[PDB]
Formats: C-alpha cells, structure tokens, sequence
C-alpha cells in the first residue's frame, strides 16, 4: 500500500495472507468470507505469462495477522488448502477480466478477536455504494512505493472513480467486471495498492446496517500511486453468482 | 526475511 | 455468516476505528 497508514489491531479481521511454502514468501492478499472459504485474485494463483500456476500444496493462508514477517504466536492461524477454484472465464491473456478465485480450507478456522469474515454484497448494497466519489478501504502487506516493505498491515481509504475516467486513464480494455479507485491529480491526496497487495479486499461500511462488505479485489494497476493512473479492482458483486455456485456445489 | 513458521504447517 | 462484517474489536463493542468516518462522510 502506498501512502497508507498502519492498521489498528483487529481493524481488518478478514485479512488473509497467501504464503508460499518454499521459498517462504508473501504471494498476495486474500479475504475470509466464511470459516472455510477464502477469496482472492485469480492472477495470484494462475498467470502463465509469468510461469505462475500454483497448486494447493504449494501454498498456505495465514489468518489473523498484523505483522508482515513475524510468526504471531497465539494470534494468527495457518491453514492448508483443500482446493483452488479459478473463475472459468478468467482472462489472463488480455486484461485480467474476471480476476477472481476461491480457496477452500482443509479445516475450518476458529473465529477470534482477530479472525472474522467479511460480508459479500447483495445487489442493493452494491447499487447503493458502488458510486463515483464513495470511498472504500484497501488493506495489505504489499510494497510501500513503486520503486520499501511495511512492518505491519497497511490501510488506505480511496474514492471510486467515474467509469469514463477509469477508461481514459489506460490503454487496457476495461470491462464491467472491473472498477477503479484512487484520487485524481487535482484532488491532492494520494494512495494506491502496490505489488503484494493483489488479491486483498476493497471494503465499504454500509451506512444502512453498519456492516463491512467486500466490493472489490485488488487486481491490477500501472505502477503504483502514479498521477493520472488508478487502481483496478475485481467487481465482486458482478461475479457473485459464480461465488455462490462454487460454494453451493463444493 | 520472514520468521520461520512452526514445522507442523509445512508437512 | 449472520455475523459477517461486524468486527469483534470495533462494531461488536461499539468502538469506531480512526478513519471509518471518512468513508461515511463520502456516502452522500
Ligand atoms: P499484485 O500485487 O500482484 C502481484 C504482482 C507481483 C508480485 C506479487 C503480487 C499487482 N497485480 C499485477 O501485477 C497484475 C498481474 C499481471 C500484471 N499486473 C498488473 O498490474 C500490470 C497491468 C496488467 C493489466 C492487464 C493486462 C496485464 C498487465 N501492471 S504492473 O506490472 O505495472 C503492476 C505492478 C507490478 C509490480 C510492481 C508494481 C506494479 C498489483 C495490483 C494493483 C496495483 C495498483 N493498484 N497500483 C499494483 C500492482
Ligand atoms: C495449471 O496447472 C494445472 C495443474 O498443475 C494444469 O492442469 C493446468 O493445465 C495448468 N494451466 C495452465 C494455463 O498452465
Ligand atoms: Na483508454
Ligand atoms: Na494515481
């Protein structure tokens, strides 16, 4: 996260770290949506242009963390993966369309003060909140700038951007399964996700029921926190029928 | 860079 | 989950975090 701040303890208890077993390294963020299911970006697991194709046994998820590098004894919980599900129409060839994946844990994780699932949006909450100018929150342990790495989980609040401005900021073909967020050059304030934040959550706190909803997944961006560029996020509600189909079937 | 995690998780 | 999105250390004890008000103020 660029130009963010240290998270408070328990501020993002759905935050998940995707962790490579060997070598031991941060791969991506992710989020907890139930005691057995973790949501992330498909390109965190599958991206042939970079020879990336992780299997279940390659990975762990670490839940309840605050410190990036410490083993947080008695606080974090480490879970093995039972199965990875990637969206069948994830477009890694062109523009990361439908950049979404689910991971089923081998065993349910115990909830605690530090471990708790986020909600997924309904149609009405999505329609109400996914509006230009409305702010969401992005969290992660990724790099602090484009060109270093944080001691603890970082957090930044960022406004959703009008779709024409998102499109006009890039040569990539944008789809309805994406939205973009960030400040404009003329708005003064700054902030963005960066390398290592992919797969983590863009959340909003509903003013109707005071619950946190995951509206986006950190997906892609051109550099980090560049003037006139924006971060792009997987549109969770638009892909929710696939999410539910996977959970209902497996 | 990262602190070693308990061996039980790497089996 | 019935309790999704309600954080044990914040919503569940009616404590606010230091910047959630910035989000609320943007929901105009
Ligand atoms: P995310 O953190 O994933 C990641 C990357 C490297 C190590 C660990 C995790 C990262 N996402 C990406 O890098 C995606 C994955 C394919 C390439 N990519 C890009 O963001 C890329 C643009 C895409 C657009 C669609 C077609 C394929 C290219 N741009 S980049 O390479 O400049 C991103 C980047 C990588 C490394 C260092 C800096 C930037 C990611 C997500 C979001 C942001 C952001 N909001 N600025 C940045 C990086
Ligand atoms: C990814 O790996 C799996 C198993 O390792 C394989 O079945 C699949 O064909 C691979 N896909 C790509 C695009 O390499
Ligand atoms: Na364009
Ligand atoms: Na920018």
């Amino acid at each position: 996260i660029v130009e963010g701040s240290d998270a408070e303890i328990g501020m993002s208890p759905w935050q998940v770290m995707l962790f490579r077993k060997s070598p031991q390294e941060l791969l991506c963020g992710a989020s907890l949506i139930s005691d057995r299911w973790v949501l992330t970006a498909a390109h965190c697991l599958l991206y042939p242009p970079w020879d990336k194709n992780f299997t279940e046994n390659d990975l762990l998820v670490r839940i309840g963390k605050h410190s990036r590098t410490r083993y947080e004894r008695n606080i974090e919980k480490i879970s093995m993966l039972e199965k990875i599900y990637i969206h069948p129409r994830y477009n890694w060839r062109e523009n990361l369309d439908r950049d979404i994946a689910l991971m089923k844990l081998k065993k349910p994780v115990a909830f605690s003060d530090y471990i708790h699932p986020v909600c997924l949006p309904d149609r009405e909450t999505a329609a109400s909140l996914l509006q230009a100018g409305y702010k969401g929150r992005v969290t992660g342990w990724g790099n602090l700038k484009e060109t270093g790495q944080p001691s603890v989980l970082q957090v930044v609040n960022l406004p959703i951007v009008e779709r024409p401005v998102c499109k006009d900021s890039t040569r990539i073909r944008i789809t309805d399964n994406m939205f973009c967020a960030g400040y404009k050059p003329d708005e003064g304030k700054r902030g963005d996700a960066c390398e290592g934040d992919s797969g983590g959550p863009f959340v909003m706190k509903s003013p109707f029921n005071n619950r946190w909803y995951q509206m986006g997944i950190v997906s892609w961006g051109e550099g980090c926190d560049r003037d006139g560029k924006y971060g792009f996020y997987t549109h969770v509600f638009r892909l929710k029928k696939w999410i539910q189909k996977v959970i209902d079937q497996f | 860079d990262f602190e070693e995690i308990p061996e039980e998780y790497l089996q | 989950e019935a309790d999704c999105g309600l954080r044990p250390l914040f919503e569940k004890k009616s404590l606010e975090d230091k910047t959630e008000r910035e989000l609320l103020e943007s929901y105009i």
